[PDB]
């Protein structure tokens, strides 16, 4: 009888929790979706002001006449010379630095593989010993490696 | 494994670089008609204030996604622990029922 | 030791191939850009084939969307009955201690 | 943006394209180093966990060895000693069996 009143008790505090949960979950999940709706109507306004932005800009643009084309490859040609340390380079001689850094980069490449392989089999070999480790900590609980 | 990091960027810098030689290698026929020129900035100017209340658009866009994102976040534990204390309410319940 | 270096070998034969795999998972958007291609080839005013590519794209994302919706929805069912679960099995627990 | 900044004048398309022409041609590049012309990016995952499967075991078998050889370093009289106390033990046996 007496554990039964006591359980009742327990009950009636998990009730007021699962109350008070619900009511806040409740709120969460009205929140979230104002959120939502406010988060859809900020992208719809988005999508509005491009779209709204095309049709102005539609006769502006369609008559570029090749013409406006090749500053692209200025651009290039100027974010290549900072990227690559050669302010000689040159479309002329642009050839001889692409296939340099080719045999660099496939280079570069070829030494990240032989380390990988040397990594792959260096992690395999700690990952037996922390699988030995983690057997042993679950066996018999906390204890260095030393001791393992 | 430090090693193979650095070696990792190195490989990263190699390739964008690469990248781009082959983009000045595709721009050469571009260049080679770089002599041209057209007409330009016929309607910036509606064109630009509009372009800057778009950006202004899209900055509050991303304020809405991050707020939205964490929401779904705060709202995702609060129905974990819901659904906690569901699960001891109702043990509870039918140990007291047991009993 | 024989058999060792021939390992080695085959290793860096499996090792560059998985490489590669990935180099082409990296590049699994970029054969997207087989419009992309034959969009830059046009070479005159293309932005009713720019508009059919982002009604596709569109169409794309929302039916990701979609995926993603249920597929979240389904991991948070998830998420709530393992957490029924353990919250079930600390009450269990709990009237075992008290018995 | 690219149709509301059609003024982009498509250097995004030509960057995509060219991304394209190299997508070709590492796809091509797979395709014969794993020699496996039947191949598609929509698959290509799958062959790709194959073989990164391949290569674990590899770096598994590969590992294995490395602690046989680097127990190998073993001088010759640990293993007539082990042998022998063996043979003596159990009787007459085949060192591949030891």
């Amino acid at each position: 009888q007496e554990k039964i009143d006591r359980y009742q008790v327990d009950l009636e505090e998990l009730s007021y929790r699962l109350e008070e949960q619900t009511d806040v979950v409740e709120e969460a999940g009205e929140l979230q979706a104002e959120y939502e709706a406010r988060t859809e109507a900020t992208e719809q306004e988005v999508d509005e002001l491009k779209s709204q932005l095309a049709d102005y800009q539609q006769a502006l643009d369609v008559q570029q006449t090749r013409a406006i084309q090749y500053q692209q490859a200025l651009q290039a040609l100027e974010r290549a010379r900072e990227l690559c340390r050669l302010p000689d380079l040159s479309v002329d001689n642009a050839e001889e630095w692409l296939e340099t850094f080719q045999a660099k980069e496939q280079q570069a490449t070829e030494a990240l593989l032989a380390l990988e392989q040397k990594l792959s089999v260096a992690d395999a070999a700690h990952n037996q010993f922390e699988q030995a480790y983690q057997l042993v900590k679950n066996i018999v609980g906390e204890t260095s490696r030393s001791e393992a | 494994q430090q090693d193979y990091e650095t070696a990792k960027h190195s490989q990263h810098q190699a390739k964008q670089q690469a990248f781009a030689l082959v983009e000045i290698v595709q721009r050469r026929v571009h260049f080679s008609y770089s002599d041209s020129a057209g007409m330009l900035s016929e309607n910036a100017d509606l064109n630009d204030k509009l372009r800057q209340r778009l950006e202004h658009a899209e900055s509050d866009r991303s304020r809405a996604r991050e707020q939205l994102r964490q929401q779904q976040a705060q709202y995702s534990q609060f129905n974990q622990v819901l659904a906690s204390l569901k699960s001891s309410y109702e043990t509870k319940q039918d140990m007291l029922k047991e009993l």
